[PDB]
């Protein structure tokens, strides 16, 4: 019983890492999406 | 080089164990009951689609599925399956 | 990323709702198949299902029997008013009609006591 | 107007078909399955500060048999075994929950000489089947069904006989196999179709 | 259940240490610590030993998997106790790992030696191999590890090791070692550890080493100079050995792609079929120069070895449940020609099976995340020796609360 | 949504890095000490009594304890984050480099006790740091003030096995430059002066290069007597301190407390590593702690791992230009996400299991 959840239980903190570090990259290539989606947002005001 | 079929009898288990944990299944009584899921599975999508196009829509939705579902089951055999899917959906949009 | 759940257990459903949304997208029935079309007809056939087992579970019961064999489900099939109605023109393989009682064959005739 | 305020699909379903206060601390408590006393402690919560620990109904010990000196002396002497070389063998059947696949290995050698694993087993369950057959109040299951240790002998050499196999008895031994089918089957179809076919002959 | 701990693994190789329920161990390092006769000063940690001063003559506190010092494991515990685990010892469990040929005159000297110098509340010594059974998800099966010092096959049958059954072999990391510096000295390779340079400039591939010596060097002992090549050879080694997959022939060793690896001092060059020739010692000791000798047991003979001495009706579950650990089982293709040799040999009707890991932190560690696990369940704290067991029965109490 | 109301803390022993997360620096901060009568104060005022109070550090070298001293230093911290938490609290405290358990279990314990927060989180120091960039791996310094941290965080787990120290940070640092001067012209002798003390590194902190120039920093003669001024305004012109004690940190030996120095600290804890990973954990060597400052310690880093490593990999630096709270910037980073909601530990998973949870 316990053998399996420590098994388990390093898998899931394994993917909960990946998770984690794809989520931070994520959110520093949407920084830079979110500078470019503002100078879109320039022009989507330009155009409204 | 396996040639896989695939087949409900994962989910017909499944529900029949829920419904009836002592009673098993056969396997022809298996095959019977994955023909009938398929069957059903046919008219509903047939009886949504010929709806969609009825109304000019190139996309079928739950609104046909539940229509259609109006449709073919009979008498008081549609209104619980409708009660279903009405409640599965609304609790598949609230995020649980 | 997120622990992926499936759609059958959001909605709370047995039958696979991303087989049958699969079946639907590449089956032709439609250009583009909504969200909420394949969860209804998983839900609506998984309650089909459902019924039916609970008819064929107890067909067997009251045939004393274990295993759930085409005759239950012919039975039980026969046997509902309204799924009869929605099976009608199916036929079951190694399956039978209703029978019929022989105990009327006792009290109107039987072999008699010559050269018994 | 339409009332609607609810989810898109729902809606649409529905209508076009009309303060915490338990605070963890670290306390110390007593194992009842142990007879020391050892106070460990453990992450418990406060509503059960004092409750006996659960993990020690998982302490059912083996029943391994105790007996007295006399009864020793009267009933359980063997020429061959001697009270150092008996009390030895069911001190480890105690210790390991009465297997003998490991109490063979236990076995002190040293002082006492060697066993195999059968004779020591044998050695018990006949200690335990004269304990048994010397009680007649306690019911300790006076009909035991002891194995019969020459039988197990022999198991235990043939199966040794079929485990090394590597020349021959294992790569040419489908020979054998095959004949195994040759021999049920050629045999027959040889002998007794000739006893079949000479009385047809002779009813020919 | 879980109780704090402290959970030592102490191998011949590294200390692993860390607290029962974790995944990993808390800290791990070099078990030949270094030393300095000043008491007699140690040094537990990586930042502490590898450093180019401090003559620290290597003393390995343990040898064979066995405690041979017991100032200088005194000495490494307390080091651990508050290096990196950082608290008092009377207020943690200790769970210990022994070899499973360890004596009980050392077992016990251990377990006083943690009842009157630390004062622990409890105690238990469980063996490396029954941890690893425990921690790959078998009760039943045989442990293979390969560490440092020695290669084991010990087999576990119901929790409890089957000592009869016990085959060891010194082909180990050591012999990998033997053959790495054979191997340099053939190939005209200065062995340079990394703190007798200054500086080194880039150099062609197979060209002499263009490297400036410190002016201010250590004044170290042939010991730490050795342990420093070592290593540097442990280095190559996880870097460029590899097993064969199936039973070395030259003639396809040189139809393998040749792997690069560059010393220290900046000598590079690429290594062919010379990689895959000191691995097969291992498997086959034979063609060994320097070993003449055929009572040496290989890999896969070892397993075969402590199969048969077992009972047969154990051996198709030994079979069924042969578990690889130790670090030297890391090397490249090592559990493919493992797991052929012993398919081979095998016989059909057992059912030969390799548990399935192979991760550095599975492989190493394996022993010590089997008593992690071990001390975190409450069914084990029956099982534990209190301070008033041993106490009452003495340091003998050893033997009967861990076997 | 615990992203917009994200709380994060950094307490060591250097700088109390605390408040509310959102932005990219620390909303508050004080020297994370307290104090007592002689024969109780925390933050600002116990560095402004140092002389008359019994300071004691809350965070020794990584080891806590929160029952008065960190309990103290959390209430300071109320302060810098938001008020009464029903307002805005999701809370990560400070781990250290390695004391998961007995750290963790405790310090989440006793804070959802006090505290009472419906939201809570922990985890160490070195993974938050790395977030502050993205990236594969690091081994990221982290020399703080009590340790110095050799974290290989590959994929953003720290490998325990992997995980090496020093101690030549913070005070250990101050104390060898306050011990140099009067050597070497003015001086302090006393902790209350170990602030002005580090005042010079604060503003002075270029390093020697040693070991490949050694001898040309001070030869020159020139250009390096910067004359850090005191209060009353002393001009003593700051010698050999300018390249005594940036290489103390890399060459303990220096000092008189011997270790492998930084450099080759970080070195060996990569070699302890897997050899198919330590690729990029040379391509990723990133650089935090206020002690990583020190505009020359770049360039020496990259020359030290260059002749220690092999040829086939090259030292890319990716310290960030404001590297003086790193861990803080990559903390708020994680914290303060939207999607990171579902990871917090609230009252029913607390009450199903306590601070027994995976930690
Ligand atoms: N990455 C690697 N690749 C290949 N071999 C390695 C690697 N790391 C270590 N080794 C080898 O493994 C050996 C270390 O073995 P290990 O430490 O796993 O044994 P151990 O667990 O200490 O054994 P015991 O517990 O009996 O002391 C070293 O001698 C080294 O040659
Ligand atoms: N402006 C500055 N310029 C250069 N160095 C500075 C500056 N400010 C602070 N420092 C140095 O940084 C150190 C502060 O350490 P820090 O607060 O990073 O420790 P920490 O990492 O929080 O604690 P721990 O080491 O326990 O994690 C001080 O010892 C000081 O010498």
């Amino acid at each position: 019983w316990l053998s399996a959840d420590f098994a388990q239980e390093r898998r899931w903190k394994r993917g909960v890492a990946r998770k984690v570090v794809r989520m931070v990259i994520r959110h520093h290539e949407e920084q830079r999406q979110k500078e470019e989606r503002a100078r879109r947002e320039e022009q989507a005001k330009l155009r409204r | 080089k396996r040639s896989r079929k695939e087949s409900y009898s994962v989910y017909v288990y499944k529900v029949l164990k829920q419904v009836h944990p002592d009673t098993g299944i056969s396997s022809k009584a298996m095959g019977i009951m994955n023909s009938f899921v398929n069957d059903i599975f046919e008219r509903i999508a047939g009886e949504a689609s010929r709806l969609a196009h009825y109304n000019k829509r190139s996309t079928i939705t739950s609104r046909e599925i539940q229509t259609a579902v109006r449709l073919l089951l009979p008498g008081e055999l549609a209104k619980h399956a409708v009660s279903e899917g009405t409640k599965a959906v609304t609790k598949y949009t609230s995020s649980k | 990323r997120a622990k992926a759940k499936s759609r059958s257990s959001r909605a709370g459903l047995q039958f696979p709702v991303g087989r049958v949304h699969r079946l639907l997208r590449k089956g032709n029935y439609a250009e583009r198949v909504g969200a909420g079309a394949p969860v209804y007809l998983a839900a609506v056939l998984e309650y089909l299902t459902a019924e039916i087992l609970e008819l064929a579970g107890n067909a067997a019961r009251d045939n004393k029997k274990t295993r759930i064999i085409p005759r239950h489900l012919q039975l039980a099939i026969r046997n509902d008013e309204e799924l009869n109605k929605l099976l009608g023109r199916v036929t079951i393989a190694q399956g039978g009609v209703l029978p019929n009682i022989q105990a009327v064959l006792l009290p109107k005739k039987t072999e008699s006591h010559h050269k018994a | 107007k339409r009332p609607e305020g609810m989810h898109r699909e729902v809606y649409a379903l529905l209508y076009s078909d009309k303060k915490k206060v338990r605070p963890w601390k670290w306390m110390p408590f007593t194992n009842p399955a142990r007879k020391d006393g050892a106070m460990f402690f453990h992450w418990r919560r406060a509503a059960e500060e004092g409750k006996d620990y659960p993990f020690a109904r998982f302490n059912k010990t083996v029943q391994v048999p105790v007996y007295s000196e006399q009864e020793y002396q009267l009933y359980l002497h063997d020429d061959a075994w001697t009270k150092a070389e008996t009390d030895h063998l069911f001190d480890l059947s105690r210790r390991f929950d009465l297997r003998f696949v490991v109490i063979h290995d236990r076995y002190d050698h040293q002082q006492f000489k060697k066993r195999s694993v059968e004779d020591l087993k044998e050695r018990y369950y006949h200690i335990c089947a004269k304990l048994a057959n010397v009680r007649a109040v306690p019911g300790t299951d006076l009909k035991i069904p002891v194995f019969d240790a020459g039988h197990e002998r022999r198991r235990k050499e043939q199966l040794e006989r079929l485990y090394n196999r590597t020349p021959e008895q294992v790569a040419e031994e489908e020979y054998l196999l095959q004949e195994l089918r040759k021999i049920e089957a050629r045999k027959k179809e040889r002998e007794k179709r000739s006893q079949d076919l000479q009385k047809l002959i002779t009813a020919a | 259940d879980e109780v704090g701990a402290l959970v030592f693994d102490i191998g011949s190789y590294t200390v692993r240490a860390g607290y029962a329920g974790e995944d990993c161990p808390k800290v791990d390092f070099p078990t030949a610590i270094g030393m300095v006769v000043e008491g007699p000063t140690y040094y537990i940690d990586t930042n502490a030993l590898r450093v180019p001063r401090e003559n620290m003559e290597a003393i390995s506190p343990l040898k064979n998997g066995m405690v041979e010092d017991w100032d200088s494991f005194q000495a490494i515990l307390d080091h651990t106790y508050k290096m990196h685990v950082k608290s008092e010892a009377s207020l943690h469990p200790v769970l210990m790992s022994e070899a499973p040929w360890n004596t009980r005159a050392k077992r016990e000297k251990l377990t006083e030696l943690m009842f009157e110098h630390y004062n622990i509340p409890a105690f238990f010594l469980c063996k490396t191999a029954v941890l690893t059974a425990f921690a790959n998800g078998r009760s039943t099966g045989l442990i293979l590890d390969s560490g440092a010092t020695h290669t084991t096959a010990i087999p576990v049958h119901d929790g409890y090791v089957l000592q009869q059954g016990i085959v060891k072999s010194p082909l180990a990391g050591d012999f990998i070692t033997m053959q790495c510096r054979e191997l340099f000295q053939e190939m005209n390779i200065e062995l340079v550890p990394p703190y007798m340079i200054a500086s080194k400039e880039a150099v062609r591939e197979g060209s002499p080493a263009n490297w400036k010596r410190k002016e201010k060097l250590p004044q170290v002992t042939r010991s730490w100079h050795n342990y420093m090549c070592n290593c540097v050879i442990q280095d190559f080694q996880a870097s460029v050995l590899q097993v064969s997959d199936s039973t070395y022939d030259e003639q396809v060793a040189a139809q393998m792609p040749t792997v690069h690896y560059e010393f220290p001092n900046g000598y590079n060059c690429d290594f062919g079929a010379e990689r895959l020739k000191i691995p097969e010692g291992l498997f086959d000791p034979s063609n060994v120069k320097g070993l003449s000798g055929n009572t040496m047991l290989g890999v896969s003979h070892v397993v075969t070895t402590s199969v048969g001495m077992c009972d047969i009706d154990i051996r198709p579950g030994l079979y069924g449940s042969v578990i690889v650990a130790g670090g030297n089982t890391l090397i490249q293709s090592f559990t493919d020609r493992l797991n052929r040799e012993l398919s081979q040999k095998t016989p059909p009707s057992m059912r030969l099976k390799l548990i399935a890991n192979n991760t550095t932190v599975e492989r190493r560690f394996s022993s010590w995340i089997g008593g992690s696990i071990l001390a975190s369940l409450g069914t084990f704290q029956q099982m534990w020796i209190s301070k008033q067991e041993y106490e009452e029965g003495g340091k003998q109490c050893v033997e009967r609360k861990c076997p | 949504d615990d992203d917009i109301a994200a709380l994060v803390v950094d307490n060591g022993s250097g700088m109390c890095k605390a408040g509310f997360a959102g932005d990219d620096a620390p909303r508050a901060v004080f020297p994370s000490i307290v104090g007592r009568p002689r024969h109780s104060y925390v933050g600002d005022e116990a560095q402004s009594k140092r002389g008359i109070l019994t300071l004691k550090y809350p965070i020794e070298h990584g080891i806590v304890t929160n029952w008065d001293d960190m309990e103290k230093i959390w209430h300071h911290t109320f302060y810098n984050e938001l008020r009464v938490a029903p307002e805005e609290h999701p809370v990560l405290l400070t781990e250290a480099p390695l004391n998961p358990k007995a750290n963790r279990e405790k310090m989440t314990q006793i804070m959802f006790e006090t505290f009472n927060t419906p939201a809570m989180y922990v985890a160490i120091q070195a993974v938050l740091s790395l977030y502050a960039s993205g990236r594969t791996t690091g081994i990221v310094m982290d020399s703080g003030d009590g340790v110095t941290h050799t974290v290989p965080i590959y994929e953003g787990y720290a490998l325990p096995h992997a995980i090496l120290r020093l101690d030549l940070a913070g005070r250990d640092l101050t104390d060898y430059l306050m011990k140099i001067l009067t050597e070497r012209g003015y001086s302090f002798t006393t902790t209350a002066e170990r602030e002005i003390v580090r005042d010079i590194k604060e503003k002075l902190c270029y390093v020697a290069l040693d070991f490949e120039q050694e001898m040309a920093t001070a030869a020159s003669s020139s250009s390096l007597e910067k004359s850090y001024e005191l209060p009353d305004g002393q001009v003593i012109t700051i010698g050999n301190e300018r390249f005594r004690c940036p290489e103390a940190l890399f060459q303990p030996s220096f000092l008189g407390m011997e270790s492998c120095g930084i450099h080759e600290t970080t070195f060996n804890s990569i070699m302890k590593c897997d050899v198919d990973i330590r690729k990029d954990l040379y391509a990723n060597t990133v650089l935090s702690g206020g002690t990583t400052m020190y505009p020359g310690i770049a360039d020496r880093m990259q020359k030290e791992i260059t002749a220690l490593a092999p040829s086939t990999m090259k030292i890319k630096i990716i310290a960030p230009p404001e590297r003086k709270y790193s861990v803080w910037i990559g903390g708020s980073i994680l914290a303060s996400l939207s999607t990171f909601q579902q990871m917090w530990i609230s009252k029913q998973e607390y009450d199903e299991s306590g601070p027994s949870i995976v930690h």
